[PDB]
């Protein structure tokens, strides 16, 4: 349906769950039900294609964003899946797509060690008391 | 990485078992399974019992 | 002339410890730089990715504004 | 010993909040098993469930959502 | 540190030591403490779950204690003769209660950064919540 | 296995002494539990700072 | 602690099947060349259950 | 008890800890495995290598 | 030719046989507490690679350290009989050898190399505990050239045929 | 010892799940797009289906 | 659990073994094993075994495997609620320690009957 | 070409299969060449209790002492008894050998660091113990011999001992991780290693600890004191070979699943400075 | 028991010639209780499309770990007096055991 | 001036070379595991019960569109092949 692929699809909705808030709810208000079993995706299905266009129209991003989510991929890659983990990447991310005149002086206030390459390894470095979860 | 360590630990615990081997006698088979079903069950199972109140206690 | 018993136990140990602690931090010994090919290749570009036609900065002006602050090193 | 102790305990709990009170006298399960526990439970009445967010209307804060 | 900063995970992925982000940010949240010291209604809102002076008394009276028990065990126990191995454990009881001590101050500091959220600026509060100060730039004279 | 007056009263201060530790070790972990529930408070507070919406089931439900 | 004489004690009765040796003793040749044996002794071992019952010493192994 | 198999008239709580001490917590795996492997190791080699040097022999 | 390959392989071989070389926890007489003063650490047998094994199925050394009565033959014949191969036998002692002090006794067995094929003697009552290193490193040693001993000719490719 | 490691131990998996919290609100974030998605894909091959028993029954 | 991966490794080692056949074969050229009365008959420390194939054992300790196959299950049937501890409520709490109590006294019992230990048959 | 890709579509899959068993090839031969290690290790830290040199001169200063050994073990030859069952008798060392061999791949070397997904290793491990144990009670019974035979009984009665103790270890392990997975021990364990909370039966742990390896004072079935040499008085050569690689790799691996599961896996002892650490660091 | 292994000997044609051949024959004929279970390849794998359906709010609103949730809710929630009977069927077949010992 | 090693030490350091030896055989054996799961995926990637519910789902749906719905949904009556060797299901019933 998008052509893309899960983690980047996480990504791109971390920040589109903002601007298609309205959609959102009335997908949301669509699929409620009085049960935790699912209902039938054939009542929802507007909705969906609603918040499918809203997705499509909020995917695209300046090009000043790319480095944010190039490293935003890498640390989603790295960790499999693992949202909490690589939120800063995210929030970043998120940051340089809602107001991106700003992330011009964001970057230029920059030090020597964040303008590195960023190379994740988890294996190596685990965290503190990573749950996975 | 953490193999490195593991190692280590490993190592360290190859030569304590090679040390207790080279010490400590040998038991009976019979001894150490009255020991053993008179003893050390009831002491696993009271120390469960206390980790199970202590984790109650705690959440 | 002479060392001390306790520096030339300290060089064994840094005999054997240096070249274990590399290769334990090395796995992949000669090929971590594949490895950082491999990343290069994975990050994406601007080709690759679609922008929105209202950018507050244009992709030759993103380009200059990372040279000059050197984001990559 | 041990089960006397934790039990008194438990029961002197009450003076803490209600998210800190003890578990053995206050139930807190996934929402799997609180539905089938109280989904025509009069004695509870928690009322109708919150199907994407999976609590009740009247459980403690069912429906928290960003902004 | 045993857990890290409760917002983010510390140390995961990539590790990042960066004392001059660390300093930049320190500086900006005492610029925003400095700059809102005299709003009387802002200090009445603050909110902690521990008193500033009891967390100052619990670390540096916790020490003290952990010396005195220390002192007692050794009197008790250790034997006058000797002196390497009493002087050893009344270490490490004064070292058990500074730990008490800097539990309770950064505990204390926990709370502070916590249940005041809020009442920080939405810059701040990225800054606070993610590792870079380049959310608050302004705040720290740049 | 008699004993002597001295080895009595080491004896005896001994289990005075664990009897203390005990309390003091008990006193310890309930100080700790009232601590772990001030975090609690705390990161709920902080996670509830934005989290203020709360939207109500829609009427078809029943 | 309760009695445990007849779980300990098995005696044997005249052309009596339950007091008698219901089970084919295992007959072993302890030594000569046995760690625990000293080289020169044959003691043929009647064990049932790994437990000793009877003894049959042969020792002029190293009669000189 | 040292002189035959009788048990004292009043048996006393320093017998308790000290079962307890002996069985909860066996203390023959650290007392002796210290004391034999971690000791007497640091004691130097008694082996005469043959080959290059002769044992202690009299006229 | 096959000899390329067999003489490196065969001092392989004989390297690895002369380096583990385990004998039979098998003693008769006072030459046993010559044989474990020459296994305990003073004469380090470890050093040579040396391990006694019980059982005869694992040991490569049948050390005859003791008398050998009439009442005893038939288990020494068997005992070797049952050590499996290659095996070398080590007699150790005057009445392992040939007797010893009861040659002249009408129980005893006038030596061991009787009832079985005796690689090596060890002359001594008891032979002391650096003859036994000796004797057994001597075996050793002639074990390591057992292997190749110059039997095959050498052709004018000095290959051997 | 016991009762402490145990009381720590209960520490580590309480701030596990404070983590947790904060996991589930970016996982609900980025709930309804791939929820859409796979609904979409899923009325598509219903639809599909729908045709074939349409076309074969009647 | 895994995947077929494990077959393909057991398959895998297998051929491993088949390396050191391998190994084994090839060290036949090396010795000569003669043909011998006693070399291929039991051992039994330097002797002719008298009995072979009629080496019954007394099981005087069967209780102990009785007991083992009801204590077995009766562990296996706490790992549910050990996992989902964290779930635990009144209930299962209740009933969790009503099982290791009658556990508990079930092992009572054994003790007190003396069910533990070798006996004479 | 386009007429004949078809064929070979499950020609070209081969190769894989061999590079696959290549890698297991080498996995395996390098976990025989620790285990070598570790006899050699064995041999030397007995020879420093003992006070003694141990092995020197099989290779210059001892170096090459276990590959003489083992190539001596390939060397010896074997003949089975007339009276025992041909079939059985090399039978029972093969199943056991492949089920040593099959040991590694129930280990951790890592957060994720395995050569499987497995999820269940205590399962798995215990389920091999059940299956090495089979194999040393059929050695034992297979040789007729009578010490042999004796050695497989108390081999049994070590493995009704340590289906309990061990099951109890276990049942007290999962209460803190609730997985049976090596990983989750050690995000536990960072910050205090799991060995303080069982402080009090460190005893017992020592204790199954022994008893799972077969050492002392639990060195039943190879008694060779009580019994000539245990269940292996009858096997030479290679098959004994085999029982001996596979008592050292099950030390090995449960010495390093005791390391994982109490003693923090791959975390350094970070209990040493826990005064002088902080709990937070907030900026 | 049965050390040597020898067992009866026992010629199992007779039996299965005079009665169990032909029974099994019947009860083979008669005996189908699999209503209408369809094998798999009885319709194209492409028809079938729910296992592709996922649930990404119950996905995010599930906090389980271990596959011994349903376990659980069955011996410590629904089914726990089955539960404690099965303790009680233990402990009084340990009694048992003891008494037939004896 | 014998500035000789201690006692102790020397006794202790016999011993040393063949735990050298192991650990060049342990990590050999580590690096070669780590190599082989390192290499196919180019990551160590987590295990997939270590994971939530979501992050399971999200990691499983390039594969499940990847390998079911795109056939599923380009199905052709002649696709199929007539030996019967098709794909199994999902949840092989
Ligand atoms: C085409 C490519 C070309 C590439 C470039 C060219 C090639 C480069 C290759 C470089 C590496 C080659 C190896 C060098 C070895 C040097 C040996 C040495 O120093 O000689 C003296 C050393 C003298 O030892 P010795 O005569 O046996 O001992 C005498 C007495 O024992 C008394 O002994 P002592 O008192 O002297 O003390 C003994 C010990 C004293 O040392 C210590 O005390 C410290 C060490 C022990 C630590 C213990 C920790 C655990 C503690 C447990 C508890 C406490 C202990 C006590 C316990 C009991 C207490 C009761 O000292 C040492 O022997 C230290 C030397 C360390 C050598 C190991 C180095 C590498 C190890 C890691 C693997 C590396 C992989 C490759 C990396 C590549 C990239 C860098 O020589 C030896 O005999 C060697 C002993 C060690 C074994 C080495 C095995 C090597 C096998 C080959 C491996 C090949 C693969 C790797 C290379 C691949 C290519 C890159
Ligand atoms: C978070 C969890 C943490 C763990 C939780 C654990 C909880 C367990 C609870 C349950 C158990 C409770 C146990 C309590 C026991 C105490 C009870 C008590 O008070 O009883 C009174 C009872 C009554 O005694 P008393 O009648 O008063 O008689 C006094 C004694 O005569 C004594 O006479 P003295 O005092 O005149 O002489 C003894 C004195 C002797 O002292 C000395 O000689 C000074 C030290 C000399 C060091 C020698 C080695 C130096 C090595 C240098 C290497 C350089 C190499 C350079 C080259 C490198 C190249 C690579 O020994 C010491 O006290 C040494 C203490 C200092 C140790 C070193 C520093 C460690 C710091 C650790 C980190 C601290 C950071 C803070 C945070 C901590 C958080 C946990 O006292 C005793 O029995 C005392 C026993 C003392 C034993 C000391 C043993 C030291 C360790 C020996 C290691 C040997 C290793 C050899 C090599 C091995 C190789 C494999
Ligand atoms: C004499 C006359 C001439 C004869 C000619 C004979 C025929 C010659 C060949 C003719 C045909 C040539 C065809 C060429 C074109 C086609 C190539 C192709 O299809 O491949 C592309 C194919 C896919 O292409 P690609 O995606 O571009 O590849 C990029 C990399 O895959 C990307 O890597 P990555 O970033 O994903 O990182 C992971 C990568 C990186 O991993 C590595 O391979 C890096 C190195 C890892 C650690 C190595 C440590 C080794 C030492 C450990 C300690 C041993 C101690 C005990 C032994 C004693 C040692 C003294 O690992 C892997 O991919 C997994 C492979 C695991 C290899 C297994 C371990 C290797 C050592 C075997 C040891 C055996 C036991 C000991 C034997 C003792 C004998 C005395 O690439 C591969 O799959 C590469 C596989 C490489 C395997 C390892 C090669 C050896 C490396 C150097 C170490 C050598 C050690 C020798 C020891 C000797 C001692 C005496
Ligand atoms: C691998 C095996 C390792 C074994 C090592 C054995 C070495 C020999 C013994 C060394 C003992 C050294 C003394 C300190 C030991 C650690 C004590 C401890 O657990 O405190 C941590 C604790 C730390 O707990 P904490 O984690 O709550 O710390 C504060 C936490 N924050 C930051 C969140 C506020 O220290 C204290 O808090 C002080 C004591 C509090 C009261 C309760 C303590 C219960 C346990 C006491 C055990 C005492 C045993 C020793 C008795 C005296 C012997 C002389
Ligand atoms: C040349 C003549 C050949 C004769 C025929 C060969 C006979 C071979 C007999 C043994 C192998 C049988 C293979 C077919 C069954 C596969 C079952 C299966 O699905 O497993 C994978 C399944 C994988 O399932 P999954 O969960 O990955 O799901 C797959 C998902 N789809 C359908 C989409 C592909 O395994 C598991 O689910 C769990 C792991 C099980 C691991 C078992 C390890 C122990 C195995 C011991 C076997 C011992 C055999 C030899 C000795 C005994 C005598 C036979
Ligand atoms: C991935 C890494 C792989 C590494 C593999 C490394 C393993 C190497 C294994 C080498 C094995 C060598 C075997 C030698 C056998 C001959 C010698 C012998 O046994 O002697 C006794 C007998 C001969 O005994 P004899 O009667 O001559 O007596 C010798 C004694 N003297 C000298 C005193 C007379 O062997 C024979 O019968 C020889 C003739 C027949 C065999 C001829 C050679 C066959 C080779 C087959 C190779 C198969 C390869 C399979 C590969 C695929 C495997 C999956
Ligand atoms: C899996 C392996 C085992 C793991 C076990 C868990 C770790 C436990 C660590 C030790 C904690 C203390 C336990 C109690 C000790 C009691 C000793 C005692 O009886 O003292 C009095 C004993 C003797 O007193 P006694 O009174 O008991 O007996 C003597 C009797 N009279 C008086 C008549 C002479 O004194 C000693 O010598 C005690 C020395 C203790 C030293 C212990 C060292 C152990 C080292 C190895 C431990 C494992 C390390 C693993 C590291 C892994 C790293 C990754
Ligand atoms: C699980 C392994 C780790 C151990 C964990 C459990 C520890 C349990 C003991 C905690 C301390 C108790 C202090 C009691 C002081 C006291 O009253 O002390 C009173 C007297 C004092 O005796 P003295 O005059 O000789 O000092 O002691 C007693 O009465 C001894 C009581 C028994 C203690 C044995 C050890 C505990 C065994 C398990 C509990 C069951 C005991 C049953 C006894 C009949
Ligand atoms: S030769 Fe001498 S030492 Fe040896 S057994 Fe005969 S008498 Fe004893």
């Amino acid at each position: 349906k998008m052509n893309t692929k899960s983690f980047e699809v996480l990504i791109h909705s971390q920040y589109a769950f903002d601007v298609c808030r309205e959609q959102v709810y009335n997908f949301e208000d669509c699929r409620q039900t009085d049960t935790p079993l699912p209902k039938d995706p054939i009542h929802c299905k507007a909705q969906a294609k609603e918040v499918l266009s809203c997705y499509k129209e909020a995917e695209k991003m300046d090009p000043i964003c790319l480095s944010s989510f190039n490293d935003s991929r890498e640390c989603m890659f790295k960790s499999d899946g693992n949202l909490y983990n690589c939120k800063t990447w995210i929030n970043q991310y998120v940051t340089c797509q809602k107001n991106p005149a700003a992330f011009a002086e964001f970057l230029e206030a920059s030090t020597a060690e964040q303008l590195k390459s960023k190379k994740f390894d988890f294996v190596k470095n685990r965290g503190h008391s990573d749950k996975y979860l | 990485m953490p193999y490195f360590v593991l190692l280590f630990k490993i190592l360290i615990f190859c030569v304590v078992a090679i040390a207790t081997r080279g010490t400590l006698p040998r038991y009976r088979f019979d001894q150490f399974t009255q020991l053993n079903w008179k003893h050390f069950i009831y002491i696993w199972l009271g120390f469960l019992v206390f980790n199970l109140c202590f984790v109650t206690f705690f959440i | 002339m002479n060392l001390p018993w306790f520096v030339r136990w300290g060089t064994d140990v840094a005999l054997f410890f240096i070249p274990a602690y590399t290769f334990a931090n090395y796995p992949t010994t000669f090929f971590v730089f594949a490895a950082e090919k491999r990343r290069q290749r994975r990050r994406k570009d601007f080709s690759d990715v679609k922008l929105r036609d209202d950018a507050a900065f244009s992709v030759d002006q993103v380009k200059q504004l990372q040279t000059k602050l050197h984001l990559k090193q | 010993f041990c089960l006397l102790f934790v039990l008194a305990d438990a029961w002197g709990r009450e003076k803490y909040a209600q998210p800190y009170k003890s578990q053995i006298l206050h139930g807190r399960q996934p929402f799997g098993h609180t539905f089938v526990q109280n989904y025509r439970n009069q004695a509870t009445d928690l009322g109708r469930w919150n199907h994407n967010f999976a609590c009740y209307e009247k459980q403690p804060g069912c429906g928290r959502d960003f902004d | 540190t045993n857990f890290g900063s409760p917002f983010r995970n510390t140390d995961s992925g990539i590790v990042i030591r960066d004392p001059e982000n660390e300093k930049r940010l320190k500086l900006a949240f005492q610029n925003f403490w400095k700059s809102k010291q005299e709003d009387k209604e802002f200090q009445a809102q603050i909110k902690t779950a521990v008193s500033k002076d009891t967390v100052n008394f619990m670390f540096y009276a916790s020490p003290l204690f952990g010396a005195l028990l220390g002192k007692t065990y050794i009197d008790m126990f250790c034997n006058p003769r000797y002196f390497y191995f009493r002087a050893f454990t009344l270490s490490m009881f004064a070292l058990a209660g500074y730990c008490v001590g800097n539990g309770f101050r950064n505990r204390y500091e926990h709370s502070l950064y916590t249940r005041n959220y809020h009442l920080f600026p939405k810059d701040l509060q990225d800054a606070l919540v993610n590792g870079d100060a380049r959310y608050c730039i302004s705040w720290w004279k740049q | 296995l008699k004993h002597s007056a001295t080895v009595l009263r080491e004896i005896k201060k001994d289990t005075i002494m664990m009897i203390l530790f005990i309390i003091g070790g008990f006193t310890y972990c309930y100080h700790m539990r009232e601590t772990r529930f001030q975090l609690d408070d705390d990161f709920n507070e902080y996670v509830n700072t934005n989290k203020q919406t709360f939207r109500p089931i829609p009427d078809h439900v029943k | 602690m309760n009695r445990s004489i007849f779980q300990l004690w098995k005696p044997e009765s005249p052309r009596s099947n339950v007091n008698s040796k219901q089970i084919k003793t295992m007959n072993v040749n302890f030594g000569p060349q046995h760690p625990a044996a000293h080289g020169v002794l044959r003691l043929i071992l009647q064990l049932n259950g790994e437990i000793a019952e009877r003894f049959d010493p042969h020792i002029g192994l190293l009669h000189r | 008890r040292l002189y035959g198999r009788d048990k004292p008239d009043e048996l006393d709580f320093t017998d308790v800890w000290e079962s307890s001490y002996q069985n909860i917590i066996c203390p023959e795996y650290f007392y002796h495995f210290w004391f034999c492997g971690i000791v007497y190791s640091f004691e130097p080699e008694w082996t005469i290598n043959y080959p290059f040097e002769k044992g202690p022999l009299s006229p | 030719r096959v000899d390329y390959i067999v003489t490196p392989i065969n001092a392989v071989v004989s390297w690895a046989r002369q380096g583990s070389f385990w004998p039979l926890t098998f003693g008769l007489a006072c030459c046993a507490v010559e044989m474990m003063h020459a296994t305990v650490s003073r004469y380090d047998f470890d050093r040579f690679g040396v391990i006694f094994r019980a059982t005869p199925r694992q040991a490569d050394l049948i050390l005859v350290a003791g008398t050998l009565t009439n009442k005893m033959a038939p288990g020494l014949r068997r005992l070797y009989e049952q050590t499996l191969d290659p095996k070398w036998v080590l007699s150790m002692g005057s009445c392992a050898n040939g007797g010893g002090y009861y040659h002249y006794s009408y129980s005893v067995v006038r030596g061991c190399n009787r009832i079985i094929p005796v690689d090596i003697y060890v002359p001594g009552c008891p032979p002391t505990a650096e003859a036994l290193m000796f004797g057994v490193l001597q075996l050793q040693k002639s074990l390591y050239r057992q292997i190749n001993e110059g039997e095959k000719k050498y052709n004018k490719k000095d290959l051997t045929y | 010892l016991q009762m402490w490691g145990v009381g720590k131990i209960i520490e580590i998996k309480k701030f596990m799940k404070r983590r947790d919290i904060e996991l589930k609100g970016l996982q609900r974030k980025a709930a309804p797009f791939m929820q859409s998605m796979n609904d979409v894909r899923h009325l598509a091959l219903r639809e599909r289906n729908d045709m074939l028993y349409n076309e074969l029954l009647s | 659990m895994g995947d077929a991966v494990v077959i393909h490794l057991i398959q895998n080692v297998l051929i491993f073994g088949i390396i050191f056949w391998l190994l084994t074969w090839g060290a036949e050229y090396f010795y000569t094993v003669k043909q011998q009365l006693t070399k291929k008959q039991f051992y039994e420390c330097g002797f002719k075994s008298i009995s072979e194939l009629n080496i019954q054992i007394n099981f005087n300790f069967f209780m102990l495997a009785v007991f083992l196959i009801l204590y077995d299950v009766e562990f296996t049937f706490l790992f549910p609620v050990l996992f989902n501890f964290s779930m635990f409520s009144t209930t299962e709490l209740f009933l969790a320690f009503f099982f290791i109590f009658l556990i508990l006294v079930s092992l009572l019992y054994d003790w007190l009957n003396n069910v533990l230990s070798w006996s004479a048959e | 070409g386009f007429w004949i890709a078809p064929l070979f579509v499950n020609i070209l899959s081969l190769p894989l299969y061999l590079v696959m068993l290549v890698y297991n090839i080498v996995c395996m031969l390098l976990i025989t060449l620790v285990i070598a290690s570790i006899t050699l290790i064995e041999r030397k830290v007995l020879s420093l209790v003992q006070r003694r040199v141990g092995p020197h001169y099989v290779g210059y200063r001892g170096r090459l002492q276990y590959i003489a050994d083992a190539l001596k073990l390939f060397i010896k030859g074997i003949v089975v008894p007339e009276g025992s069952n041909k079939f059985w008798f090399v039978a029972i060392p093969s199943a056991a050998g492949a089920i040593c061999y099959t040991f590694w791949i129930n280990s951790m070397w890592g957060p994720s660091v395995s050569i499987f997904d497995l999820e269940y290793n205590l399962v798995y491990a215990t389920i091999l113990s059940i299956l090495f144990s089979f194999c040393i009670m059929l050695t034992g019974y297979f040789s007729k011999s009578k010490y042999a035979f004796m050695a497989s009984i108390r081999c049994a009665i070590l493995m009704l001992n340590i289906e309990i103790f061990l099951g109890l270890l276990v049942i007290n392990l999962i209460f803190i991780s609730e997985s049976f997975c090596f990983s989750v021990f050690v995000i536990y364990q960072e910050i205090i290693w799991l060995i303080f909370i069982f402080f009090g039966v460190s005893g017992l742990i020592f204790i199954t600890f022994l008893l799972e390896t077969n050492r002392a004072p639990f060195d039943l079935a190879e008694a060779e004191s009580e019994l000539v040499t245990g269940y292996s008085v009858e096997y030479g050569g290679f098959y004994f070979a085999l029982y001996y690689l596979g008592e050292y790799f099950h030390l090995f691996f449960f010495s390093m699943v005791i390391s994982i599961v109490l003693f923090g896996g791959w975390e350094l002892p970070n209990f040493l400075y826990l005064f002088l650490l902080n709990d937070f660091n907030i900026l | 028991l049965n050390i040597d292994g020898l067992h009866l000997k026992y010629n199992h044609n007779i039996n299965n010639v005079l009665y169990y051949t032909p029974s099994l024959v019947l009860f083979l004929i008669f005996f189908n209780i699999d209503y209408f279970s369809e094998l798999e390849l009885f319709l194209p794998l492409e028809l079938s499309f729910i296992d592709i359906y996922d649930d990404y709010y119950e996905g995010f609103n599930n906090s389980i770990m271990n596959d011994f949730t349903p376990l659980t809710l069955s011996y410590y929630s629904i089914n726990s007096a089955e539960f404690i009977i099965i303790g009680l069927l233990l402990l009084l077949g340990s009694v048992a055991c003891v008494n037939l010992y004896k | 001036v014998n500035t000789a090693y201690p006692t102790p030490l020397k006794t202790i350091l016999k011993t040393t070379p063949a735990f050298v030896v192991y650990f060049v055989f342990g990590l050999g054996f580590s690096t070669v595991i780590y190599d082989v799961v390192y290499h196919p995926k180019d990551r160590i990637e987590r295990f997939y019960f270590r994971s939530s519910k979501f992050e399971r789902l999200s990691r499983k749906r390039d594969e499940k569109l990847r390998h079911y719905f795109k056939p599923a949904i380009e199905w052709q009556p002649w696709y199929n092949t007539s030996t019967n060797n098709n794909t199994r299901p999902l949840l092989r019933y």
